[PDB]
């Protein structure tokens, strides 16, 4: 139960949330026994794990007039949230708002179910140092190392290709098209040029959209490997 | 002045049907009067603009959407896929209807009806209204059928004359 939810949250990819001009990065894991949520804004990380009793109590308090078993509530919440997180630009039906309490965060979600209002509230406390570390720092660390290894392998491939180009040029005919000529690859020169020119835009985090849009698969793979 | 009679299956005794008649002046927004009957005893109640507005506000719903949902539920406006469940506690004289939504039920309306001492009068009035409307519908159908037959005969005659003219 608890371990199941923790593992499901760990092995989930980050998703982008837009709400009242604000942006957030959210990971969600729903199950019949409860749900786990981890939200962040690149400055603070909040985590909330809720079981059957808490979800039932909160649903009764919020939806005064929605009598249903907690499992059905969890299933409906999953059906409402998962498609939105997975793909952006989805038909706008789930409105979100965030209230930043002095310590906690209140995420209010209002949606439509068969034309009827449906309210829910996530009361997220500040994430524990261990959870935030395990969810962001170590996985990001692994992705950085894996990308460094990828760059090294691609540099080796470029060295092989440059050697073979030199072999062709040493004993070969002229080029049918002269516009396809390429200069020899230098790792130091390429690194310096990239750092001087395109690092300011390449490393621009912004609001977190590029991170979720670009390299979520690597994050998922690194987290799955770390699990084992 | 409009009125609609509908059939319902109370969950307390889902073996014998009940009939509910709801009458309104222009639209359900302003208000209406509802009367539930089962053939032996009847109950009556009224909903005003203030009551419906308060219920909608408690629902945090748009007035138009709430009115449309009420029309669908009460006027037998069943959609392609939607089930509404009604139940009337006789001991407390409390009748309320909910929108069953595949294991998640959302209560839609609730009222307290007063047991009218005389059910015979309301049953007789309902029967009289039904007879009047069926007679009116029969007369309208007869008139429309007669007009259609006459128009068809005229069209046949004109078509024949047109054929003769084009031939000539």
């Amino acid at each position: 139960v608890m371990e199941e939810l923790e593992q499901g949250l760990l092995m989930q990819p980050w998703a982008w949330l837009q709400l009242a001009e604000n942006s957030l990065l959210a990971k969600v894991f729903i199950t019949k026994q409860g749900y786990a949520l981890l939200v962040s804004d690149l400055q603070q990380v909040w985590h909330e794990q809720v079981d059957t009793s808490v979800v039932s109590q909160r649903a009764k308090e919020l939806n005064k007039r929605l009598t249903a078993p907690p499992a059905a509530f969890l299933c409906h919440l999953d059906n409402l949230l998962r498609p939105l997180l997975k793909d952006a630009a989805h038909p706008s039906e789930a409105t979100f708002s965030c209230d930043c309490v002095a310590d906690a965060l209140i995420l209010r979600v209002r949606s439509e179910l068969s034309g009827l209002p449906f309210y829910w509230n996530f009361h997220c406390m500040l994430a524990s140092p261990s959870l935030v570390s395990q969810h962001l720092i170590r996985p990001l660390m692994g992705m950085s190392l894996a990308l460094q290894c990828q760059v090294r392998e691609l540099a080796t491939l470029l060295h092989m290709k440059d050697l073979e180009i030199q072999d062709y040029q040493e004993s070969g005919a002229t080029l049918i098209r002269d516009r396809l000529k390429t200069e020899p690859f230098e790792e130091n020169s390429f690194l310096e040029q990239f750092m001087i020119e395109k690092l300011p835009e390449a490393c621009s985090i912004g609001d977190g959209k590029p991170f979720v849009m670009n390299l979520q698969d690597l994050y998922m793979a690194v987290t799955t490997q770390e699990v084992q | 002045m409009e009125r609609k009679i509908s059939r319902i299956h109370l969950v307390s005794e889902p073996s014998i049907t009940h009939f509910l008649q709801v009458s309104w002046e222009k639209t359900l927004e302003s208000g209406f009067v509802i009367t539930l009957t089962d053939g032996h005893s009847a109950w009556t109640g009224t909903v005003s603009e203030s009551e419906i507005s308060q219920e909608a506000d408690d629902m945090a719903m748009e007035k138009g959407k709430y009115v449309g949902e009420l029309r669908k539920a009460l006027l037998s406006g069943a959609g392609p896929a939607d089930v509404y469940t009604f139940n009337f506690s006789k001991e407390s004289c409390y009748f309320f209807f909910e929108k069953n939504l595949k294991d998640v039920s959302f209560r839609l309306g609730s009222f307290n009806l007063e047991k009218v001492e005389n059910p015979a009068e309301v049953i007789r009035e309902l029967i009289c209204y039904c007879l009047d409307t069926i007679a009116e519908n029969q007369a309208k159908n007869e008139h429309l059928q007669k007009e259609n037959e006459r128009l068809l005969r005229d069209w046949n005659d004109v078509q024949g004359r047109f054929e003769k003219c084009v031939s000539a």
